[PDB]
């Protein structure tokens, strides 16, 4: 359903398994690279992301030492990563912002499955957009990921107020409240939270 | 506005409206420290790597992948070279992986040969002259990654170029560099490189060189003390 949808929750501890599946995951994770709202490398290789698809495209964004815990959870969860996407940062001006200087932010792609009738080779693999306020990801992402498979049903794990979208359902602890549309959902959602109330 | 949506609309990739894309005397410090360039003809697969003498500072690694091609080295192949025979126990890798399984199978290597991956260079091709395909691939590729490891206790990780022309295996010289203004040492090997590659500075070995005059012992005499220790960044060290 296509508006906007989300769910404050924490995602360590949110039964995914009534959410159906997706086409498409997202998630930028707050991998332990601690500062608040951190996962711990065994609470991020727990999360229940098998349950979330069949057949599609799962986009993974990491830095520092989780380009390589960040591959070892995409093959754990049983994806492959078959492609990287890499945003440089530029200012209003298109000019880019320990060893080195960081001009890009990283996004791996995995695959499970063998997806079906999505738009592959439309873009490319690198994004040169401008830092629209600090932590958060392009825009681009998405149009990417709905001329990759459009009109599909497509979730996104630590994601913030700023980042719902149609076609998504969108989790994270600081959104606000929960605002699901999808009758399959919400009738799982009522079934498995008669109190509204996501402990444990 | 939206590269992303403009190159699906024109093919000109994002990157080609990237712009823009006092160190003289530290790369004039660079120059001349520099070795002379030296250089060995070898058949890496069949060579006892153990024969390159002494042990390097910086390892360069540049095999033949098949993608590069529109003697073809695999990821089996590569992780069976036995790097770690030849790396001094404090020292830097730089690995091109290209684009595809490479950006894993790479990793595999750097661990298996005794280094962690501290930074992930991305040189990044532009088609302005040209605007506008891996079975698994989901995007159009447009970047080759180079990794850098090390092992024991100015710059920007992005190089932006054109596109080379078909048939073209040249990667961008800047990523030597990249590789000297870290000033790392001085004994730096390139393996698989060719005679276009040559350069003061640097030993390399590669199959497809027409000409050696690698010497080991010549080799080592230019890393004799009182010249041991030197970065490859500060003043010789005065003779006579
Ligand atoms: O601000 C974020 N995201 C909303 C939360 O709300 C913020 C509190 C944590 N968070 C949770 C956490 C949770 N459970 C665990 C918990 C533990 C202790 C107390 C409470 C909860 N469940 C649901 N959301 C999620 C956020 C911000 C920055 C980044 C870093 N990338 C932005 C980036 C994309 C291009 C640049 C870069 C990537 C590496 C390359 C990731 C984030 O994710």
């Amino acid at each position: 359903l296509f508006p906007p949808q989300w769910i404050c929750c924490d995602i360590r501890y949110l039964d995914v398994s009534i959410l159906g599946k997706f086409a498409v995951v997202m998630a930028d994770p707050p991998w332990d690279i601690l500062p608040y709202g951190t996962l711990t490398d065994d609470e991020m290789r727990r999360l229940n992301i098998p349950v979330l698809q069949d057949d599609g495209f799962l986009f993974l964004w990491v830095t520092g030492r989780a380009m390589e815990l960040g591959r070892e959870c995409l093959n754990l969860w049983g994806y492959e990563r078959v492609d990287e996407i890499i945003w440089v940062k530029t200012n209003q001006l298109q000019r880019i912002i320990h060893w080195l200087n960081h001009g890009k932010e990283h996004c791996l792609v995995g695959v499970k499955g063998n997806p079906q009738g999505f738009n592959q080779g439309l873009d490319c693999d690198v994004i040169v957009a401008e830092v629209r306020s600090t932590s958060h990801k392009p825009d681009e992402i998405y149009g990417m990921i709905e001329r990759l498979s459009p009109g599909t049903r497509k979730i996104e794990l630590f994601g913030r107020p700023h980042n719902v979208q149609p076609n998504w359902i969108t989790l994270g602890n600081q959104l606000d409240g929960i605002h699901l549309l999808d009758p399959d959902v919400v009738a799982r959602f009522k079934q498995r939270y008669p109190d509204g109330i996501i402990s444990k | 506005n939206d590269y992303c949506q403009h190159f699906v609309d024109t093919g000109h990739r994002p990157q080609n409206f990237i712009r823009d894309v006092l160190i003289r005397l530290k790369d004039e410090l660079i120059a001349k420290s520099n070795t002379p360039p030296m250089y060995l003809q070898a058949d890496i697969e069949a060579f006892d790597i153990r024969e390159l003498t002494p042990k390097f500072d910086v390892i360069l690694l540049e095999p033949p992948l098949e993608e590069y091609y529109r003697k073809c080295w695999t990821w089996d192949d590569i992780m069976k070279l036995e790097i770690d025979e030849i790396a001094a126990p404090r020292s830097f890798i730089f690995l091109w992986c290209g684009s595809g399984e490479g950006l894993d199978l790479g990793r595999v290597c750097l661990r298996k040969w005794g280094y962690r991956r501290c930074e992930d260079i991305c040189w990044i091709k532009t088609n302005k002259n040209n605007p506008g395909l891996d079975p698994k691939a989901v995007f159009q590729r447009t970047k080759e990654h180079c990794l850098m490891g090390i092992k024991g206790t100015v710059d920007i990780d992005l190089i932006i170029t054109e596109e080379p022309e078909i048939g073209n295996i040249e990667k961008p010289v800047e990523i030597f560099h990249i590789i000297e203004h870290f000033c790392l040492g001085r004994r730096r090997l390139h393996l698989f490189g060719r005679d276009s590659t040559i350069r003061p500075g640097w030993l390399t070995v590669g199959p497809t060189l027409t000409n050696s005059n690698y010497n080991a012992e010549t080799y080592a005499s230019y890393f004799s003390a009182p010249n041991s220790y030197l970065t490859g960044c500060t003043e010789e060290i005065e003779r006579l």
